RNA sequence: CCCUAACUGGAGUCCGGUGAAGCUUACAUUCUAGUGCACAGUCUAGAGACCUCUAGGGGGAAGUGAAGACCCCGUGGAGC
RNA sequence: UGGGGCCCCGAAAAUUGACGGGGCUCAAGUCGACCACCGAUACCACGGAGUACCGCAAGGUAAUCUCGUAGGAAGGCGUUGUGUUCGGGUCGAAGCAGGGCUGUGAAGUCCUGUGGACCGUUCACAAACGAAAAUCCUGGUAAUAGUAGCAGCAAAGCAGG
RNA sequence: AGCUUGUAGUCCGUAAGGGAGACAACCCAGCCCGUGGUUAAGGUCCCCAAGUGUCGACUAAGUGUUAAUACUAAAGGGCGU
RNA sequence: CCCGAGAAGGGAGGUGCAAAGUGCCUGAAACCUGAUAGUGAUGGAACGAUACGGCAUGAAAGGAUCUCUGGCAUGAAGGAAUCAUUCGCGAGGAUGUAGUACGAAUGUCACUGCCAGUGUCGUAUCUUACGUUUUGAAGAACGGGCCAGGGAGUGUAUCUU
């Protein structure tokens, strides 16, 4: 169970994925909307909804919408999914906004190396603030 | 003359069919070493001489 | 039964023959398994972009002299002893025991085939295709 | 035609009987981009995609039909 | 004021898309250096095969031998028949389906079943001697497919027996 | 002009295997078979084997994350740093 | 003899060494029907090669110091770990431990009843068919639906070697 609030998005993805393919845990990912995104907030908002309205969305890409979701694809791009390595580390990773009621209490963990203190700059959005830009009810 | 006494003769180009002689009024191939019933390409011949 | 007469260099070799005729490829023809019109004896490649003529290490290995036995054990039988293919009684008289095994032809009859094996027996000849 | 509607009979649709032909190296549920003989379902990286069946018009398969009738070449022809 | 690094503006294209993708900001970018590791069939070591040359032979040498289209050269495998040597077969030949073993391989041999009368082998010699391709030929047979068609002819049949 | 026509070298043509996303000719490398080890090119956040490696700086533009290649936009300007 | 409308056909029952049952010797493949083995309605494609696993099979023709699992001896290239000292701003380096423990393999002694092979499926890496025309072929260049069989350097004369 890895809180997410105040960690670098790319970095704790890569650091989970790593874990899932090392493939002796389930990891519980929780705040998802509190991850962080470093780079202007017009650029990553600019970025994003590029991404979210790109594809032939009626046949083609189908970006996610929910700050955990969104997590969860961040993942997924990064493990090979398409294999069934990578579809066991994705069934074996379960994302949430917030704490879900029967992971409240648990014992957390945190990444140093994804700590967003470790940013030198201010220029960053969190990832909830990017999924309810883009429309996104959680 | 061997599988040679037809008068066969090609179709040509555009038919879907090999460039093979024909017999006049069928599509039988006729009279080519690769026909059934055509010549033997390098037969023996009595003319030969083995001694 | 005798033993095989089989030196330590000629034990060490048949090992070896045995642990690499274990890697040897079958050496198939080129997409013989794609066509049912093609038997599975070896061609040599001979297309100019043939992925196999061109030795590409996927389409599988080609047929080279590197994938030949070792000379000493080449042509034994995996028991070690010598194939001798015996198409009638005579030919007992020319195999000795000791490292030779005869294999008596396919289309000797019952009535030779039981006179071959009696003959064989009392020489101590082995035998590689008896009723057993 | 504006601008289409309803209706009639025959097909089609569904059922019983009968019963061909034409494309076909293979595989094949694809889509985007790039690459590649510079116009890829198969290569590369992504994105999608549970399977089967029925109906339907034809986007694509550079669909099928055909050794381009346009152009050139051939010390190839024919007629004038 | 001059000379420099990086960045910004200048900077507009057509299906949804390209740092390979995810993503990445005292970096997972750039510049100047450095450290350790991963990573070939390269190189080293061992074993084996073939090859070239030498050697009467045994064998010796090869860091200076081992990719290959057109193409040249050498040696082999297979088919059918001839001379010749030696054989096999109704106690089951050839052929056929599948399998074991050997050989780098062409292929050979054997096993099981089926089959019912012919078949090999030594040294040589011949050829109407080896097929995956020719919009190849002949024959057989698929997908298409229980699909199209069996609808203008022309009102086409119904009841009872 | 991925145009046309020369020249020297080397390649593809006829060149495997390893690496550059893929890449006829770009880098290592020319390659008999099997096994073990160490390297070349290139890489070491994940996809993907090995660094979330070290030191000193720069960049705030997602600029960039593109040896060569025709696959990478100029002149001019900036009291941006 | 039974079924069947049957002078069809089927079943049962015979003949014959063998149904070989009248276009009847042998009876391949394509194609089609069924069964068996594996897999299978979350899945990515030159249909394979290599390595390792699951399931099935493994009677003959393949192995019996052969297969499995260990011990001991010798072991080429290569070659640690840990710790001590020292150097470096640092990542780390050097020296010793140590050319040691190990190490391809070669022998030997126990243990074991499987292994090889075959079919299918899965995981990992690789590979865009084949022949041809081409500088360049996976090409959106040409050829083949499939299978069986046929299908192409021959003879005379003469010259040269």
């Amino acid at each position: 169970v890895i809180d997410a609030k105040g960690l670098i998005l790319g970095r704790l993805a890569s650091s989970v994925a790593k874990q899932l393919l090392s493939g002796d845990e389930k990891v519980y990912i929780i705040n998802a909307e509190q991850a962080i995104i470093s780079g202007s907030r017009a650029a990553t908002l600019r970025e994003y909804r590029e991404t979210r309205e790109r594809g032939a969305t009626e046949f083609g890409p189908y970006f996610p919408k929910r700050p955990d979701r969104i997590l969860k694809r961040t993942i997924r791009g990064m493990l090979p999914y398409k294999r069934a390595r990578g579809r066991d580390a994705m069934s074996r990773l379960k994302v949430y906004v917030g704490v879900p009621y029967e992971l409240k209490g648990a014992e957390t963990v945190t990444i140093p190396d994804a700590d967003m203190r470790l940013l030198s700059s201010s220029r960053y959005v969190e990832l909830g603030e990017v999924s309810q830009k883009m429309g996104s009810k959680f | 003359y061997s599988g040679m006494e037809t008068s066969a003769r090609g179709w040509g180009s555009g038919r879907g069919v090999s460039h093979v002689p024909r017999l006049v009024n069928s599509s039988r191939a006729a009279r080519v070493p690769h026909a059934k019933g055509g010549r033997r390409a390098h037969p023996p011949k009595p003319e030969a001489d083995r001694s | 039964v005798s033993t095989l007469d089989m030196d330590p260099e000629s034990r060490r070799l048949f090992n070896v023959r045995k642990v690499q005729k274990g890697k040897k490829p079958q050496f198939k023809r080129t997409c013989s398994h794609k066509f049912k019109r093609l038997d599975d004896n070896w061609r040599r490649p001979r297309g100019s972009q043939g992925k196999q003529r061109r030795k590409y290490v996927s389409k599988g290995a080609l047929v080279q002299v590197g994938y030949g036995s070792p000379a000493a054990v080449k042509g034994l039988h995996p028991s070690g002893y010598s194939d001798v293919l015996i198409s009638s009684i005579a030919e007992l008289e020319l195999v000795d025991p000791s490292y030779e095994a005869i294999r008596i032809a396919g289309t000797i009859g019952a009535q030779k085939k039981a006179l071959i094996l009696a003959k064989a027996e009392e020489a101590g000849i082995k035998v590689l295709n008896s009723g057993r």
